[PDB]
């Protein structure tokens, strides 16, 4: 996976 | 990712591409994936035909496409690669589904063939 992208900030 | 003009193609460039690029969830797709800096060893093993908005952008500017269907396929390859490589629930997948929804939406207002 690429990890989080800030969704859900 | 190599680059080298109908009413539909103009619409894809002026309306569709523009709409996705300005969207906040587009940054991960604005450039070709770099498996080393992103530490994704298996990426190019899984993805045989990478694609991104900048390549599409450049192909439209350099009149790479002969017909709209080619361009639309590139947009779809971009989404497909994302769904295939990543897991459901991942942030990037949610971002790609958002961008694809906006894509389908804009595409519906594209002028009809012939």
């Amino acid at each position: 996976g690429k990890g989080g992208k800030g969704l859900g900030k | 990712y190599i680059n080298t003009l109908t009413n539909q193609l103009q619409f894809l460039q002026r309306v569709v591409l523009k709409a996705l690029w300005k969207h906040g969830f587009s940054w991960p797709f604005q450039q070709p994936v770099d498996a080393v800096k992103l530490k994704l060893p298996d990426y190019y093993t899984i993805i045989k035909t990478p694609m991104d908005l900048n390549t599409i952008k450049k192909r439209l500017e350099n009149k790479y496409y002969e017909k709209a269907s080619e361009c639309i396929e590139d947009f779809n390859t971009m989404f497909s690669n994302c769904y295939l490589y990543n897991k459901t629930g991942d942030d990037i997948v949610v971002m790609a589904q958002a961008l694809e929804k906006l894509f389908m939406q804009k595409l519906s207002q594209m002028p009809q063939e012939e």
